């Protein structure tokens, strides 16, 4: 029934600061410290720190200490991570999570930054010198034959991609996106057919970048 | 020379965690007529009955007294486990004690109320790890350790009191919450006796 | 900091078989306090076990754990099809708290070769200056597969970029693709564009391609 709600995506530029908010609900804060975590695309989890409720004192990982700061309002049950001099390494998402909670030390002392067992839902942090920017989308043109479409040149993450409207899943991989050297992302979306059907069935992939309103349907035909 | 029980009877009592100790030895008593100047709501005693603690010769007696409110009674008790025996109020386990809840009547005019009882609801250290909390206990006839950062009455229900502490007193932190119960009508106590037997020059007049 | 390495890296396992999972730490973990995580893809961790052997609220019996000091195992005795996913180990006994690498635990499936296609560029795309070349490989396993960028024979490196699909619910295999990026200039210096795709479901390397222009 506890929950912890996490404020959402971000997009920064390097040299700026963000700062992450994480609601407790379904239960009370009941000195039960929070943590906070993140995990880079594609990279294991690494703890930079937390904060104790009931003393108000946060606590760093030497690497990030000068650069975070955690706070925590009891009055909205809502903690706070705050990352500064931000670089494009710090693109993440970052986790809030409560430790478990356990019997009083009134053991005769209590250990805090524990095993976790309440998580937020993450929150993603992009940090960058890209502007807001949509996709170009071209054909991939088509037993059995491939076709599908090269979603290029976007900023920020995400997009989704879907075939004839939904109508179209199986077969169907949409690849995860990958950070071109230009710094904007990419991806493509395949999916195989019949080669019979490629003269009687039409083939739409629709396209959508919410961050810059860019919604595109392209037809995939045989060159 | 009789005990003088009446610094008791005049200004106003301090709350549970600052329990004022009237100690006596060498002198004779009279708990039955200190007794009938209040309306006692309860009495109860750890080896030792009402009628004893009243009766017998002692090489010391111990007297605590405080603001207490009535319906915090459950809280104390020599089997309580809440916040006054934790943190605020606990009495030896070892010598013989009574407890006894009681009302000011309007007759007792010498007794001034505070604007509310207060107490401690958790005093706890966090240690120069940032990461360990040590709740402080109290131990028995000891204040908590948390009296010297909170105030002789708490101003409001939920009210924080830190402290950092030096390198030479341990470093990391000294943290008090405190709570408030409403003033009654008249002022109720509490009174905590702790006895000894030894040479026992403490007996009834 | 206490360094956690964990091991295997991957374990290919079926459904029904048991599941073993180590963690070592680089000094001695306090007081057991060495908790395991599971992680699926877009989720946040969940844990399983903590204090190296105490179960968590709801979890189920064949998630156990064991071990002490340097050494811990988290055992899984029946893979049931939801158990298929990533687990990290995480220490508390020393600041600050350290996460292991992680050892993903994926469906063990009969070999399978990929089918390999190609993909020039639009013309679209090449008049406005870019060609994007794309090679695709279709639903193969294992995981591991090499592919290579011939451009009239001459292997191509740092012009392009791969990515892979998790592993498939339904037939437990995986789809890469590989993107190769020239300008429209260097694209028109060269004829036959290669991607060259060597798996262990194939006797020897697939290579298709195109000639530009044809
Ligand atoms: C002690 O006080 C009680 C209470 O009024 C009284 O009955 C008794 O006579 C007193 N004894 C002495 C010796 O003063
Ligand atoms: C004061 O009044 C109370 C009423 O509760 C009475 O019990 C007590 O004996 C009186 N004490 C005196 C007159 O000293």
């Amino acid at each position: 029934q506890v929950q912890l709600v996490q404020s959402g995506a971000e997009v920064k530029r390097p040299g700026s600061s963000v700062k992450v908010s994480c609601k407790t609900s379904g239960g009370t804060f009941n000195n039960n410290a929070i943590n906070w975590v993140r995990q880079a695309p594609g990279q294991g989890l690494e703890w930079m720190g937390g904060i104790i409720p009931f003393f108000g004192i946060a606590k760093y990982a030497q690497k990030f200490q000068g650069r975070v700061t955690i706070t925590a309002d009891e009055s909205t049950s809502t903690a706070y991570m705050e990352l500064s001099s931000l670089r494009s390494e710090d693109t993440a998402v970052y986790y809030c999570a409560r430790d478990l909670p356990r019997e009083s030390s009134y053991g005769s002392y209590y250990t805090h930054y524990y095993a976790m067992d309440v998580w937020g839902q993450g929150t993603t942090v992009t940090v960058s010198s890209a502007s807001t920017k949509g996709p170009s989308v071209f054909p991939l043109a088509p037993g059995t034959a491939a076709l599908g479409c090269l979603v290029k040149d976007y900023f920020p993450e995400p997009v989704t991609v879907s075939w004839n409207s939904g109508a179209l899943t199986s077969g169907v991989h949409t690849f995860p996106a990958v950070l071109q050297s230009s710094g904007l992302y990419s991806l493509s979306s395949v999916v195989t057919v019949p080669s019979s059907s490629l003269g009687t069935q039409t083939y739409i992939c629709n396209v959508n970048h919410k961050p810059s309103n860019t919604k595109v349907d392209k037809k995939v035909e045989p060159k | 020379v009789e005990c003088d029980f009446s610094p008791l009877l005049s200004g106003t009592p301090p709350q549970v965690y600052n329990f004022k100790r009237l100690v006596f030895t060498n002198c004779n008593y009279n708990l039955t007529k200190l007794l009938s100047l209040f309306s006692v709501n309860d009495f109860t005693c750890s080896q030792i009955s009402p009628a004893a603690i009243a009766s017998n010769c002692y090489s010391s007696l111990i007297l605590d007294y405080f603001s207490y409110p009535l319906s915090m009674k459950s809280d104390l008790s020599v089997s309580s486990a809440g916040p006054i025996s934790q943190f605020n109020y606990k009495q030896s386990f070892s010598n013989p004690t009574c407890l006894i809840l009681a009302t000011v009547p309007h007759n007792l005019t010498t007794i001034t109320k505070p604007l509310k009882y207060s107490y401690i609801n958790k005093c706890s250290r966090l240690l120069s790890d940032d990461r360990t909390e040590v709740p402080q206990l109290v131990n028995a006839n000891q204040y908590s350790p948390c009296v010297s950062i909170v105030p002789s009455t708490v101003w409001e229900d939920g009210d924080y009191y830190r402290k950092q502490l030096s390198p030479l007193e341990g470093g990391g932190w000294l943290v008090a919450s405190g709570s408030t119960v409403a003033m009654t009508e008249q002022l109720q106590m509490g009174f905590g006796i702790t006895v000894q037997y030894g040479t026992n020059s403490v007996c009834p007049k | 900091e206490i360094v956690l390495t964990q091991s295997p890296a991957t374990l290919s396992l079926s459904p029904g078989e048991r599941a073993t999972l180590s963690c070592g730490a680089s000094q001695s973990v306090s007081s057991s306090y060495l908790a395991w995580y599971q992680q699926k893809p877009g989720l946040a961790p969940r844990l399983l076990i903590y204090d190296a052997s105490s179960r968590a609220t709801g979890i189920p019996d064949r998630f156990s754990g064991s071990g002490s000091g340097t050494d811990f195992t988290l055992t899984i005795s029946r893979l049931e099809p939801e158990d298929f996913a990533v687990y990290y180990c995480q220490q508390y006994g020393s600041s600050p708290l350290t996460f292991g690498g992680g050892t993903k635990v994926e469906i063990k499936r009969t070999v399978a070769a990929p089918s390999v296609f190609i993909f020039p560029p639009s013309d679209e795309q090449l008049k406005s200056g870019t060609a994007s070349v794309v090679c695709l490989l279709n639903n193969f396993y294992p995981r591991e597969a090499k592919v290579q960028w011939k451009v009239d024979n001459a292997l191509q490196s740092g012009n392009s970029q791969e990515s892979v699909t998790e592993q498939d619910s339904k037939d437990s295999t995986y789809s890469l693709s590989s993107t190769l990026t020239l300008s429209k200039a260097d694209y028109e210096k060269h004829k036959v564009y290669a991607c060259e795709v060597t798996h262990q479901g194939l006797s020897s390397p697939v290579t298709k391609s195109f000639n530009r222009g044809e």
